[PDB]
């Protein structure tokens, strides 16, 4: 039970940073510019089974463009990004709409705002109507606080499978192995674990 | 879930991280809460830690007699170890581990109840 | 692999591994995937992958493989079409339009390669862009003939057509110049007599095809810019509003189309328009009603099911009913015939707003704004909507979102926890709410308090109890504050006060209690006129709050004390007075007990405490009562920090303790916080302190040095380097908010700043970068934008001490030391603005390294750096121009002119900084505006270079034609010549000078721009 799914959206927006959070749980500080696209499977667990969504997270800067509308062929959802820090990629929300809709006539597809955790917004919550007339999906989130994180993946999953109801449920979990090699009998543990100890946690004004 | 057939020994609030040597960095695997469950079959205590809102494993391994806890220079309030059997993302794997609590009161409850469990699973 | 032979353009294409290139690329996954993808990324931007494409075209078997080769040629024909000769265009054109009309005449084809064949539409109309009508003169009377020999090529047609629309309307003003748009636009109005002719035959002689639809989907773009006339006087509107409602796969389209006519704004003199607006919303909602639902269906279960399009097509009504009454409800309201349809469809919006989706209760909401802000104000009205608008307080009232205030929250297992992030959105729409309830409740102040009142009558006696109902009322009940007489205020206000605490005594359980606490502390911070005229009551209020600051539950600690502050910066008088009936001012009472109040608080929320105090405190203004009481608020950190610093000068290593550390930056933030209230009433505490605490940064700076040297830098990371830090940043923040606040400058100048200076600058210049403190630069910022005028030497000495350590701090990268960054650029720019002097008194390399760090925040794509950036560069530019003729401002225009013009063109040009576009043409503009006003005295050249004499003008115009010409070889002399000669004339005119610009950027992404595009202004 697989879809298709295309991220789009100016560069510096976002695409990778949230699709990265979903894949292991990290959040990636610095922007390295996608080269045309990349293609992650993610899967979600559901009171109606797994779904698999394969994630084609697409380039925003147009000369990493790559294929361009090439990707969005048969895809099966969207997500359209943009910084609600920044104006310019909201005014260009109407074009990656205008690209991907070419392509893919009927479609659910969610809008989403991140970054809402910057605390000097600039694409205010009033300005933001562009979904009212091309019936997406809109949601304020952000990959850094995992605000709404969620929902985006969610709202799909319940237009694909065709039920309102259906959650995110949780995973089941085996009992793990009872027997382990001990960690200090592999010689390189010391220098291992000394390298850890003295990196220090990122972000540890942070409350967790 | 997988835990009907377990205790809930212990449960505490807590960001995880793997340390990542090709970059020499730490990276978060998981935000949410951390228990320590007792099957109650065996006695056996795992750690087993959910993320908020996707419910998705984090971590997944034995509490094991053979793991220590040691402090990160950056924090009073986290714990590193090496673990060598962590089922969360599939087939065991090895990891050195980081979790980090809301205080420093936290992480020595942890520290504590990490221990306790590590004499249970030793019968 | 095999794969990539298809990028050796020296054999010939093997279209059968294109195809499996391809397949891989679509259909494959891991490696291979990735693989194929760099291969058709690499292959599609080949410059002579083009030459392949009527091959792919002819012969593959895949048809991601024909788009792919449309790709390509969409890439040329929009970029280097131009230099084709003619007859390869020619070519081009014939076997794309060849293609299509093949693809639609076969059934099967066309039936299945839907993409392909869109794709194949888009392609042609990139090549009407480069050629119709000019060279394509017959392009539409062709194409409506071939629509009657073919029902799929007149529907392709209509795909055309509206594609073409959209490019020429909807998607030039970003794409096109400004010429080149009204030339298209120009030619698709001159031809859609003959366009519309055949659009409206299609639709009167068909029901439900996908011609139909098609046809409808060329019209909704139409309707953007069309002549009102094809609307109104042709039978197109009662097709649309009776015909197409009635089938559902027309339904959607049409709905879309009525929407955009519903827009337009009519020629209102006349009254036969008039009857057209209501007639065709009389036959819209007609059709609904029989078609698709009753007024009286409930949308919200129907919304929530999700059955096929139901949830779009009631998105699609909401925007239909918002949309046409906003413009024309007024039609609706003088005709007795005519009000059961204006009440039908308001009936319609209300079933709409009890919908549970955000976003289309936000657009419901915004239309009930528009509505009830007019019956607020337009006379006899109000009558017309009394049932609708007593329905809307209903559905309002009773779905309130959480206002900012309230920090408690029901979790995913349904616990009550503090809030763990703020929500913009619900703020949002929490303020959305109370804007249309607070003007529901000025047009009926009686039945809004009625449903209020028993609303909570039945939470009180339990048949309604729930945390969403006690939290819905009271959320509405203190979103309404204002809106009611002082007197029903009054008993309204006792009433619900009352009630709620009533509410407190009875629920057990810390969930319970937390939610009413929350409740009651949301509404008497809204109503401070009530607890201004009743002292009993908001003495038990602040009392109340005392009592909760003393809860278990956070949320509720937190909440009690930004309720304080809410309360005292409204009521503040009415603790600083003694009040009849009471021993002594109630300020004094706070003071008092303020160890036995706050024990149970955190320190932050002790801070805010002290906040709230020194608020009261400042009402009081006479200086003498208002010193004692600061000093008596102070009491215990004077006290804990006397104690600390006999100790900690007595043996300096008291500081390594971690726990004082702890104590010593929370009295510096209680400081800090009695500070951020009292502003320049503060000084006599900050006196207290100042030199001691100078001496504490001192010391603290010593240890922080020494746990570097001994330990690395890791030592920057630790808890006790962190502590000792933060100390010195809490310091800093102590004096930036004192002197940002401060009325006395002159002691600020004679008694703060040079120890300040002694204390800090050479700490910050000689500690390694990673121990320097971004807060420097922000004091530093503050100092010089409040007293910079009366140190000079002091500003002079803060530039050297921060100015090329800080810049090299920043200078390797757009990204390490972000905040250092961020102050730098507003320390540079405050000094630039107020004291200009001190870069005049700059070592010429200094100097340089000044200009330097100006262009290069041009670069920067965070918004804080780039737009100070820019700032600063315009400032200095006016700063050199007000010394008028004299050799440091000659020297710097010969030194640095054509540096700004070229980095300001070089940001302008490189589409990586579209941000900040508008302050870039206004620093280009003032540049050569310079020259043109003839403002720069000198020549601007060497001797040698042009002949004696020659003006800045000729000169500034060949230099820049030199820079453009090697920038941007690919354009035409003549394009450069154009676009200078039209940019120097309009340099007193920015929106036309921005337009220039926006013009020359579209033509740089092209071949062949037209030079006279550069005339259309
Ligand atoms: N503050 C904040 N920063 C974020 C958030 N999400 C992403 N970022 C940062 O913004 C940048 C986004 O980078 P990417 O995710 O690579 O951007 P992208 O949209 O994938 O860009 P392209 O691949 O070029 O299209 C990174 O530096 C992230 O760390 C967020 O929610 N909040
Ligand atoms: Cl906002
Ligand atoms: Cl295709
Ligand atoms: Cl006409
Ligand atoms: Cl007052
Ligand atoms: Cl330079
Ligand atoms: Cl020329
Ligand atoms: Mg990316
Ligand atoms: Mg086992």
């Amino acid at each position: 039970v697989q879809f298709k799914l295309v991220l789009v959206g100016d560069g510096g927006t976002g695409k990778t940073t949230f699709v990265k959070r979903h894949l292991t749980g990290e959040f990636e500080k610095k922007y390295v510019a996608t080269l045309g696209v990349e293609v992650h499977p993610l899967v979600f667990h559901t009171n109606r089974g797994p779904i698999k969504f394969n994630v084609w997270d697409t380039a925003g800067q147009e000369k990493f463009g790559g294929l361009r509308d090439g990707y969005y062929i048969q895809a099966q959802c969207a997500i359209i990004m943009f910084d609600v820090t920044s104006r310019v990629t909201y005014k260009n929300v109407p074009n990656w709409h205008r690209d991907l809709v070419r392509v893919c006539e009927n479609i659910p597809i969610v809008l989403c705002g991140n970054k809402v955790d910057i605390k000097d917004r600039k694409v205010k919550a009033k300005s933001i109507v562009f979904h009212r007339k091309k019936n997406l999906q809109y949601y304020d989130i952000s990959a850094k606080s995992n605000y709404n994180f969620e929902k985006p993946f969610l709202w799909l999953a319940r237009k694909l499978i065709g039920d309102p109801n259906l959650e995110f449920v949780a995973m089941p979990a085996l009992a793990p192995p009872e027997v382990v090699d001990d960690p200090a009998l592999a010689a390189q543990y010391e220098h291992d674990l000394e390298v850890a100890q003295t990196t220090a946690l990122p972000d540890e004004d942070d409350d967790l | 879930t997988m835990e009907e057939d377990e205790e809930v020994l212990y449960k505490v609030r807590a960001k995880l991280f793997r340390f990542d040597a090709d970059a020499k960095e730490w990276k978060e695997r998981g935000t949410g809460d951390c228990k320590f469950l007792k099957n109650k079959k065996t006695n056996k205590v795992r750690i087993l830690m959910r993320r908020d809102k996707t419910l998705k494993i984090c971590a997944n391994h034995i509490i094991a007699p053979e793991y220590t806890l040691k402090p990160n220079v950056g924090s009073d309030r986290s714990w590193v170890y090496a673990c060598t059997a962590d089922i969360a993302e599939g087939e065991a794997e090895a990891f050195t581990f980081a979790i980090r609590f809301g205080s420093k009161e936290n992480a020595d409850k942890f520290k504590e109840e990490f221990e306790k469990a590590q004499e249970i699973n030793k019968k | 692999g095999a794969m990539e032979g298809i990028l050796d353009f020296s054999n010939d294409l093997d279209i059968a591994l294109l195809d499996q290139v391809v397949s891989t690329f679509y259909q494959g996954s891991g490696v291979q995937q990735k693989q194929a993808q760099e291969i058709l990324t690499k292959f599609q931007d080949n410059p002579d992958a083009w030459q392949k494409a009527d091959q792919i075209l002819q012969f593959s078997t895949n048809p991601q493989s024909k788009f792919i080769a449309l790709s390509i040629l969409d890439k040329l024909i929009t970029r280097k079409w131009k230099l084709l000769p003619n007859d390869h265009r020619i070519g081009i054109r014939n076997f794309v339009v060849g293609m299509i009309i093949s693809m639609c005449q076969d059934d099967e084809v066309f039936k299945t390669q839907k993409n392909l064949i869109n794709k194949s539409d888009l392609t042609l109309v990139q090549i009407l862009k480069q050629e119709w009508p000019q060279n394509w003169p017959e392009f539409i009377p062709e194409l409506i003939g071939s629509s009657s020999s073919s029902v799929n090529v007149c529907e392709n047609n209509m795909i055309v057509l509206k594609l073409l629309s959209e490019e020429v309307f909807d998607f030039s003003a970003e794409q096109m110049t400004q010429a080149k748009a009204l030339h298209l636009k120009n030619s698709m109005s001159k031809e859609f007599e003959q366009i519309f002719k055949l659009c409206f035959q299609v639709l009167e002689q068909g029901s439900s095809s996908s011609l139909i639809v098609a046809t409808l989907e060329s019209l909704l773009r139409y309707l953007h810019w069309i002549p009102y006339r094809y609307i109104y006087e042709t039978n197109i509107l009662e097709l649309l509003s009776t015909k197409f409602m009635t089938s559902p796969d027309t339904r959607a389209i049409t709905l879309k189309c009525l929407t955009e006519v519903s827009n337009l704004k009519i020629p209102q003199d006349n009254d036969l328009i008039k009857r057209q607006t209501v007639l065709f919303f009389q036959n819209t909602l007609q059709q609904i009603a029989t078609s698709v639902m009753p007024v009286t269906a409930d949308l919200k279960a129907t919304y929530a099911n999700a059955n096929g399009n139901d949830q779009s097509f009631l998105q699609d009504l909401a925007m239909f009913l918002t949309t046409y009454l906003a413009r024309n409800r007024a039609l609706l309201e003088s005709d007795e015939s005519l009000r059961e349809l204006l009440l039908n469809a308001h009936q319609y919006l209300i079933q709409l707003s009890k919908i549970e989706e955000r976003e289309l209760f936000k657009t419901t909401l915004d239309y009930w704004h528009n509505l009830v802000a007019d019956l607020f104000y337009e006379p006899l009205k109000k009558h017309i909507y009394e049932e609708i608008c007593s329905q809307l307080r209903l559905v309002i009232i009773e779905n309130m979102v959480r206002p900012e205030e309230v920090l408690v929250v029901e979790n995913d297992e349904g616990e009550i926890v503090r809030e763990f992030v703020k929500e913009s959105d619900t703020i949002q729409l929490y303020k959305s709410e109370r804007e249309v309830l607070v003007y529901l409740t000025h047009l009926n102040v009686i039945d809004t308090e009625e449903i209020m009142i028993s609303k909570l009558a039945r939470q009180i006696d339990g048949s309604e109890w729930s945390w969403h109902n006690i939290n819905t009322l009271s959320w509405a009940i203190g979103s309404i504050s204002g809106t009611m007489s002082e007197d029903t205020e009054k008993r309204f206000v006792v009433t619900v006060i009352k009630d709620l605490l009533g509410l407190c005594e009875q629920k057990r359980g810390k969930d319970n209690k937390a939610v009413v606490a929350s409740d009651i502390m949301y509404v008497v911070g809204q109503y401070p006129r009530f607890l201004k005229a009743h002292w009993n009551f908001l003495r038990t209020v602040i009392l109340k709050l005392f009592e909760f600051m003393h809860e278990t539950h956070e949320g509720v600690q937190d909440m009690a004390c930004d309720t304080f502050i809410k309360i005292v910066q409204k009521c503040k008088y009415h603790f600083v007075i003694q009040q009849p009936r009471e021993s002594e001012p109630f300020i004094q009472t706070i003071i008092r007990d303020i160890q036995k109040t706050t024990a149970d608080l955190q320190p932050q929320q002790v801070h805010t405490f002290y906040k709230a105090c020194g608020i009261i405190i400042s009402e009081e203004r006479s200086v003498a009562e208002r010193n004692r009481l600061l000093s008596d608020l102070m009491q215990l950190p004077n006290m804990a920090w006397d104690t600390i610093v006999e100790q900690s000068t007595a043996n300096p290593t008291l500081l390594l303790d971690s726990e004082t550390v702890k104590i010593i930056a929370n009295i510096i933030k209680t400081n800090v916080a009695v500070c951020t209230s009292m502003g320049a009433d503060f000084y006599p505490q900050l006196g207290h302190i100042y030199y001691n605490m100078l001496q504490l940064y001192r010391a603290v700076s010593s240890m922080i040095s020494a746990q570097v040297a001994a330990e690395g830098l890791i030592a920057t990371k630790t808890p006790k380097v962190r502590g000792l830090r933060t100390i010195k940043k809490e310091i800093l923040k102590l004096v930036e908010t004192y002197i940002s606040k401060a009325r006395n400058l002159d002691d600020v100048v004679k008694v703060l700043v040079e120890p300040l200076l002694n204390a800090v600058l050479e700490d910050y210049m000689n500690n390694v970068p990673d121990a320097r403190d971004a807060e420097v630069l922000n004091c530093m910022t503050t100092v010089v934008e409040k007293v910079g005028h009366m140190i000079p030497q002091g500003v002079i000495l803060i530039l050297q001490s921060v100015f090329e350590c800080t810049l090299d701090m920043i200078n390797k990268d757009f990204t390490e030391y972000p905040e250092h960054r961020v102050e730098f650029y507003k320390l540079l720019k405050v000094i630039n603005e107020k004291s200009f002097a001190a870069f005049l008194e700059l070592p010429p390399a200094a100097f340089k390294l000044f200009v330097d760090a100006i262009c290069w925040a041009f670069k920067h794509n965070n918004r804080d750096v780039e737009v100070n950036g820019l700032q600063i560069a315009l400032d200095l530019v006016k700063n050199i121009e007000r010394m008028g003729n004299v050799p440091f401002a000659n020297e710097f225009h010969k030194n640095y002119f054509f540096i700004f013009v070229s980095e300001t063109f070089f940001v302008l040009t490189d589409s990586d900084h579209k941000s900040g576009f508008s302050k870039q043409a206004l620093l280009l503009m003032k540049l050569i505006s310079l020259v043109y006003d003839n403002k720069i005295s000198v020549p601007l050249y060497q001797e040698a270079e042009v002949p004696q004499g020659t003006s800045n003008q000729v000169y500034l115009s060949q230099y820049l034609a030199n820079m453009l010409s090697n920038a941007f070889p690919h354009l035409t002399s003549e394009q450069i010549a154009s676009f200078l000669s039209a940019l120097t004339k309009q340099c007193k005119d920015l929106v036309v000078f921005k337009g220039t610009l926006r013009d020359f950027l579209v033509q740089i992404k092209e071949v062949g721009g037209d030079p006279t595009d550069y005339l259309f202004a």
